[PDB]
């Protein structure tokens, strides 16, 4: 919110690990949906 | 170009056939004519 809270360095890097785990999970999700789009594009010509 | 595009697509799964194109910048007299083409699913299968 408005007042910035202090976050400890262990807590900051835990938040950063949770963040980078989130976006590597959405990168994995987008990659397997990319595989789904690719299979869909592939079998509409086969 | 469609064989090149479809071989790149068949070897790389990050190339989505809906979104990947071939822009051709043809050298017309004193100018350049640009035309972007997409592969249909018939074209990817044939060029593969």
């Amino acid at each position: 919110e408005a007042k910035p809270k202090f976050l400890s360095k262990a807590e900051r890097e835990a938040e950063a690990l949770k963040r980078r785990q989130q976006e590597v999970e959405e990168r994995q999700r987008m990659l397997e949906e990319e595989r789904k789009k690719r299979k869909q594009f592939q079998d509409l010509g086969r | 170009d469609v064989t090149t595009h479809a071989k790149i697509m068949a070897d790389n799964p990050s190339w989505d056939g809906e979104k990947t194109i071939i822009i051709t910048c043809s050298f017309t007299p004193g100018s350049c004519t640009l035309t972007a083409y997409k592969l249909t699913p018939s074209g990817y299968e044939w060029g593969r």
